[PDB]
């Protein structure tokens, strides 16, 4: 499906599978790292540094 | 000769067309889950010490 800014905050969207439940999650994600840009997907490991780190890769890679 | 007011009904009915809900099998996935990163078999040493 193809979900909405304002239809996404009445619904339950699992990230990783065994988080899906059975009357919750309605729906799920299609890849766990679908919330993160375009560039954001070009750092590598970016699980494992602090935030304002990442913010600045972003800008960096485009520098 | 002409249209008068009749009765009042007595009840009203309202249709719609409605299909009902299949059961819950919730197939997250086609290859589901994050599969893990992981070893090739044997790999070997690729490097040696001089001498």
């Amino acid at each position: 499906e193809l979900i909405g800014t304002m239809e996404q905050i009445f619904m339950n969207v699992a990230i990783f599978e065994d988080e899906v439940f059975a009357g919750v999650t309605t729906h799920q994600e299609l890849f766990p790292h679908s919330l993160l840009s375009v560039i954001a997907n070009f750092i590598p490991f970016s699980d494992h540094n602090q935030s304002p780190r990442n913010m600045y890769q972003c800008q960096m890679g485009k520098q | 000769g002409g249209l008068t007011c009749a009765s009042a009904p007595q009840g009203t009915l309202r249709i719609l067309e409605g299909p009902q809900q299949s059961l819950s099998g919730s197939p997250l996935q086609p290859i589901p889950a994050s599969p893990p990163p992981q070893i090739p078999p044997g790999l070997r040493p690729r490097f040696c010490a001089f001498g």
